[PDB]
RNA sequence: GGUGACCACGGGUGACGGGGAAUCAGGGUUCGAUUCCGGAGAGGGAGCCUGAGAAACGGCUACCACAUCCAAGGAAGGCAGCAGGCGCGCAAAUUACCCACUCCCGACCCGGGGAGGUAGUGACGAAAAAUAACAAUACAGGACUCUUUCGAGGCCCUGUAAUUGGAAUGAGUCCACUUUAAAUCCUUUAACGAGGAUCCAUUGGAGGGCAAGUCUGGUGCCAGCAGCCGCGGUAAUUCCAGCUCCAA
C-alpha cells in the first residue's frame, strides 16, 4: 500500500470483539489512541453490542455527540474510539460507570462499578526515563505520561492514578507474591499470584504464576499487570474472581443454574 | 380483538436517548399479521403513553401465525422522537417529508456544476436548463 | 474416400412408424416408491420358479 | 536394494522424481508436448467448421461405414475427425456448420472398431443434435 | 467484499458401489416401511448414524482419563438420549456402536404421528404432516424429518387451525356443505 | 576475492505466496486466479509535482502502440472500478434502486460513498420438500380363521376399473397486513383455486461387468449400437420401434 489503511474487515477484527460475519462487511476500524487496536474496544461496539444502548451506528454517534459518555474523566465525541484496558467508561446521566477488564476468557467484560471506585484507575508503567533539566518522566502502558514520579518505580510495575489531576496516589511494586494478571497470549484474562520470574538476556522474561486455586501457568514478561498488593486487589474483581475453568465444570455450572432457576 | 395479547420482553429505559426500548411479541391466534397502527395503540393504552410518540419496526411472523415479534421504540416526548430518529421512521407516521428526486439525476446534476466554475449565476444554473 | 455415406440413415427411416399408446400416468416420488415395495416385498408366493425376475416373459 | 540411510532422503527424492518420468500418467501431463499436441489445448469441447464428410472402415472382426467428418477448428486451426455418433445424423451436418466436437471419453484415444478417431460431435449449427435426433427443436432454417 | 456466508455441506453420501442386489433390497425395505419419498434420506440418515458411530469410535480408541474423551463423549450421550434413540440407563459409548439406523428412522415425525395414532397409515403420515395439519407443542411443524426428543414426545397433537382439532373446516367440506343447503332447506 | 554435484549458474513454468480446498487407515496425491493477510499492476516503459505518506495513474510530463473532435490553427485520452458493448473463446449476470444496515472520508450529529447493501439474470453448487391419502365394492393372496381340501368372513395386505366418493391440501389468481430507504421474496391471512385431481417428471439403460426382457414388429456385417468384452450378413436376450421392467 502507498500509506496507512483506515479500513478494518469483519473479519479481520480481534477475536475478543465478538463480532458476526453476517451483518457488515466491515469493521468499527478503532482510530488511534493509547492502546493498541488489538486490546480496545471502540465506543460503538461497546453502546451497541455490549449495553444494546444503541441499535445501529446513528445511534452510538448521536449519543457521543450529545456527550454524556465520558471516558477517563474526559468527554470522548469519537465513535470508534480505543478505550483498552481497565478505563473508566463513566455515563453521568445514569449515574453508573464501567472498568474494562478481561474476563476468565481473555474478553472485555462489562463491568460496572461504583462511583467512588471510578475516581481512580490503575495503570501499568512502561518505560521510565528523565527528559531535559533533569526531569524524571514516565510513561505509561496508556499514551500518558507523567512528570516528577516517585523514584521507588521501575520499569513493569504498576502506579495508581486519581483522576483529574493525573497524580500517583499510590505504587506497586512489581515483585513475587504479589497478586497480578495476564494481558495476553493464551492464559489472557487470568487473576493469580507471581512465584517466580527468570531473565534471559536479550530475550522475553518468562513468569510463574500460581492462582488461588492452585493452577500454575506461565506468561511472558510484557504480560503481566501487577493489581493486587500482595493478595488483596486495589481493583474490584469481575465475576468470576479470575480463576480459568476448565471445559469440564461450566458443564455441570450451566446444569445446575438451569435446574435451580427452573 | 377478542384475543390479542400484547406481551414484552427484554426492557429497558435508556435515558441516554430519551427512550425505552422493548422487544414485543404480539398473538393473534387466527387472524391475519396485525397491522402497526393496532398495536401502537395498544402498547400506548399499556403504558399510558399518548398514540403518536410509539415507534415499532421489524415484525417477523413465526410460522403459521400466532407469535409475531417487532421492536418498540417509545420516547418521553415527541420533539425528542424528531430529534433522533432515522429518517424513514419518521416519514412512516408522516413527520417528516422525503419527496425528493432520484439518485441518478442528483449525479448528472453534481456532474454538471464540476464543469462551471465560480459564477455565482451559472454554477446553480447549471441544472436549470437539463431538469 | 468411398463414399458408402449415401445409405447413412436407411434403418431408422425404413421402421414402420407406431404411435404410442395411452396409458394410465405413472406415480411419482412417494406414491412411485410404494407402489414397487409392494409390488416386490409384501407378497407371497406358493408357486415355485427360483424367484424369477420382475420382467419375466413367458 | 533401496537405501535407508538417516540421511539419504534427498537421494530418495531426487530418484524418485527422476522415475517419475517413466509412466505415461505423469509424462503427459507434466512434460507440456502433450499439452501443445492436443487438438483441444486442454479444453472439454472445441468449435470447428465442418470441411468434408467422410466415411471410416471399422476394425476387423466389425465391418460397416462409420460417419465421421472433417472438422477444422477456428482456433489454433487443426483439422481433426469427429464421429457422428447417432442413425442418421450425419444428415442433419451440412458443409460449413459450426459444430461443437468434443472427445470420445478416454482422453485422446480411439473407441471401439473406428479406428484413428477420437472426437464426437455434439452440436450442430448451435442445435443440439441429440435434440435433432429426438426431434425436439427443428434446424434453423 | 460481500458481506455472505457459502458455509454448506453435503447431508448424505451416496454408496460407493451401485448396483448391489443385496443392499438395494434392504434401502427398499426401509422406504416402504417408513413412507420415505426417496433413497436420498434413507442416505441421510444412514450417514448421521455414519458420522455419529465414527465420532464414538474414535473416543473409544482414545486413552482413558482423558479430559476430551470424558467431555465429548458424554455431550454426544446427552443429545442422543434426548431423542431418545438410546436409553437413559444405557449411557456408554460402547454401546452406541451397536445402533442401527431404524431406531433412528423411528424418532422422524412423520413415523412418530403414524405410530401415535394420529394416522392410519405411513404415508398418511407424510402427506398430513406436509398440508399444515399436525403441531408440536405450540408450535407447528410441517416437516416429515422433524427429529422429536423425549420432552416433545408427549406434547404432539393436532394443530389447532386445522379440521382435526378444533375448528375451520376444509374447502372441500365447505363446497360440499354449501352444495347441499342451496339445493334444500 | 565470492558461489558451486549438499546442484551454483542458466532455462521453463499452463507459477502471485500463505491461511486454505478435494480425496481420506497410516503415509500420502493433486488444487489454491477467487471475497482473509502480504505483494504487484493500472495499454508498455521511464521521469517527476504536491503531500506525513505516491515513483499515484478515476495526478502530471515525454516516447511507443491504439484511439477521439476539428472550421485542420489546435485540443483532449486510459473501465485488470460499477454497469454495459465488441473481440476472444467450450466457457460467465442489469447500461437497475439506495446510503436504511456495516464502515470510510470531511471543517462534520446535518454532506458524500457503483465501498457496501437491496433487487434483477442465475440448474456452479448446497439444505428442505409437491406430483396424493383414506374408505366401501368387486377378484386375487395371507400364519389367515372356523369341519380335517371342499364353503364362508369373526380378520390382515397390495394390485387392476368404477356413478366410486366425500374428506385434505398446496401450485397458482389475489384482499389486506407484514417485510423494506421504498419496494420484492419469505411468514400470516381473506376469497377463488384438483378425479384421467390432463395442475401430465425426467434423464439413462434391460448380454455380462451392473439393477432390470432369452416379449412382439422392422433391418439384414447394411444401418447402427457398443467406456471393455462384444451384438448385427433373413428366428438380433445388444440396432431402429411398440409394450413391459430397472436405476436415480
Ligand atoms: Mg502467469
Ligand atoms: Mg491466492
Ligand atoms: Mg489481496
Ligand atoms: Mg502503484
Ligand atoms: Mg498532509
Ligand atoms: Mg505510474
Ligand atoms: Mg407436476
Ligand atoms: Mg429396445
Amino acid at each position: 500500500a502507498r500509506g496507512p489503511k483506515k479500513h478494518l474487515k469483519r473479519v479481520a477484527a480481534p477475536k475478543h470483539w465478538m463480532l458476526d460475519k453476517l451483518t457488515g462487511v466491515f469493521a468499527p476500524r478503532p482510530s488511534t489512541g493509547p492502546h493498541k487496536l488489538r486490546e480496545c474496544l471502540p465506543l460503538i461496539i461497546f453502546l451497541r453490542n455490549r449495553l444494546k444502548y444503541a441499535l445501529t451506528g446513528d445511534e452510538v454517534k448521536k449519543i457521543c455527540m450529545q456527550r454524556f459518555i465520558k471516558i477517563d474523566g474526559k468527554v470522548r465525541t469519537d465513535i470508534t474510539y480505543p478505550a483498552g484496558f481497565m478505563d473508566v467508561i463513566s455515563i453521568d446521566k445514569t449515574g453508573e460507570n464501567f472498568r474494562l477488564i478481561y474476563d476468565t476468557k481473555g474478553r472485555f467484560a462489562v463491568h460496572r462499578i461504583t462511583p467512588e471506585e471510578a475516581k481512580y484507575k490503575l495503570c501499568k508503567v512502561r518505560k521510565i526515563f528523565v527528559g531535559t533539566k533533569g526531569i524524571p518522566h514516565l510513561v505509561t502502558h496508556d499514551a500518558r505520561t507523567i512528570r516528577y514520579p516517585d523514584p521507588l518505580i521501575k520499569v513493569n510495575d504498576t502506579i495508581q492514578i486519581d483522576l483529574e489531576t493525573g497524580k500517583i496516589t499510590d505504587f506497586i511494586k512489581f515483585d513475587t507474591g504479589n497478586l497480578c494478571m495476564v494481558t495476553g497470549g493464551a492464559n489472557l484474562g487470568r487473576i493469580g499470584v507471581i512465584t517466580n520470574r527468570e531473565r534471559h538476556p536479550g530475550s522475553f522474561d518468562v513468569v510463574h504464576v500460581k492462582d488461588a486455586n492452585g493452577n500454575s501457568f506461565a506468561t511472558r514478561l510484557s504480560n503481566i499487570f501487577v493489581i493486587g498488593k500482595g493478595n488483596k486487589p486495589w481493583i474490584s474483581l469481575p465475576r468470576g474472581k479470575g480463576i480459568r475453568l476448565t471445559i469440564a465444570e461450566e458443564r455441570d455450572k450451566r446444569l445446575a443454574a438451569k435446574q435451580s432457576s427452573g | 380483538n377478542d384475543t390479542v395479547t400484547i406481551r414484552t420482553r427484554k426492557f429497558m429505559t435508556n435515558r441516554l436517548l430519551q427512550r425505552k426500548q422493548m422487544v414485543i411479541d404480539v398473538l393473534h391466534p387466527g387472524k391475519a399479521t396485525v397491522p402497526k397502527t393496532e398495536i401502537r395503540e395498544k402498547l400506548a393504552k399499556m403504558y399510558k403513553t399518548t398514540p403518536d410518540v410509539i415507534f415499532v419496526f421489524g415484525f417477523r411472523t413465526h410460522f403459521g401465525g400466532g407469535k409475531t415479534t417487532g421492536f418498540g421504540m417509545i420516547y418521553d416526548s415527541l420533539d425528542y422522537a424528531k430529534k433522533n430518529e432515522p429518517k424513514h421512521r419518521l416519514a412512516r407516521h408522516g413527520l417528516y417529508e422525503k419527496k425528493k428526486t432520484s439518485r441518478k439525476q442528483r449525479k448528472e446534476r453534481k456532474n454538471r456544476m464540476k464543469k462551471v466554475r465560480g459564477t455565482a449565476k451559472a454554477n446553480v444554473g447549471a441544472g436549470k436548463k437539463p431538469k | 474416400v468411398h463414399g458408402s455415406l449415401a445409405r447413412a440413415g436407411k434403418v431408422r427411416g425404413q421402421t414402420p412408424k407406431v404411435a404410442k399408446q395411452e396409458k394410465k400416468k405413472k406415480k411419482t416420488g412417494r406414491a412411485k416408491r410404494r407402489m414397487q415395495y409392494n409390488r416386490r416385498f409384501v407378497n407371497v408366493v406358493p408357486t415355485f420358479g427360483k424367484k424369477k425376475g420382475p420382467n419375466a416373459n413367458s | 536394494g533401496k537405501c535407508r540411510g538417516l540421511r539419504t532422503a534427498r537421494k530418495l527424492r531426487s530418484h524418485r522424481r527422476d522415475q517419475k518420468w517413466h509412466d505415461k500418467q505423469y509424462k503427459k501431463a507434466h512434460l507440456g508436448t502433450a499439452l501443445k499436441a492436443n487438438p483441444f489445448g486442454g479444453a472439454s469441447h472445441a468449435k470447428g467448421i465442418v470441411l468434408e464428410k467422410v466415411g471410416v472402415e471399422a476394425k476387423q472382426p466389425n465391418s460397416a461405414i462409420r460417419k465421421c467428418v472433417r472438422v477444422q477448428l477456428i482456433k489454433n486451426g487443426k483439422k481433426i475427425t469427429a464421429f457422428v455418433p447417432n442413425d442418421g445424423c450425419l444428415n442433419f451436418i451440412e458443409e460449413n456448420d459450426e459444430v461443437l466436437v468434443a472427445g470420445f471419453g478416454r482422453k485422446g484415444h480411439a473407441v471401439g472398431d473406428i479406428p484413428g478417431v477420437r472426437f464426437k460431435v455434439v452440436k450442430v449449427a448451435n442445435v443440439s443434435l441429440l435434440a435433432l435426433y429426438k426431434g425436439k427443436k427443428e434446424r434453423p432454417r | 467484499p460481500v458481506a455472505r456466508s457459502w458455509v454448506c455441506r453435503k447431508t448424505y453420501v451416496t454408496p460407493r458401489r451401485p448396483f448391489e442386489k443385496s443392499r438395494l433390497d434392504q434401502e427398499l425395505k426401509l422406504i416402504g416401511e417408513y413412507g420415505l419419498r426417496n433413497k436420498r434420506e434413507v442416505w441421510r440418515v444412514k450417514f448421521t448414524l455414519a458420522k455419529i458411530r465414527k465420532a464414538a469410535r474414535e473416543l473409544l480408541t482414545l486413552d482413558e482419563k482423558d479430559p476430551r474423551r470424558l467431555f465429548e463423549g458424554n455431550a454426544l450421550l446427552r443429545r442422543l438420549v434426548r431423542i431418545g434413540v438410546l436409553d437413559e440407563g444405557k449411557m456408554k459409548l460402547d454401546y452406541i456402536l451397536g445402533l442401527k439406523i431404524e431406531d433412528f428412522l423411528e424418532r422422524r415425525l412423520q413415523t412418530q404421528v403414524f405410530k401415535l395414532g394420529l394416522a392410519k397409515s405411513i404415508h398418511h403420515a407424510r402427506v398430513l404432516i406436509r398440508q399444515r395439519h399436525i403441531r408440536v407443542r405450540k408450535q407447528v411443524v410441517n416437516i416429515p424429518s422433524f427429529i422429536v426428543r423425549l420432552d416433545s414426545q408427549k406434547h404432539i397433537d393436532f394443530s389447532l387451525r386445522s379440521p382435526y382439532g378444533g375448528g375451520r373446516p376444509g374447502r372441500v367440506k365447505r363446497k360440499n356443505a354449501k352444495k347441499g343447503q342451496g339445493g334444500a332447506g
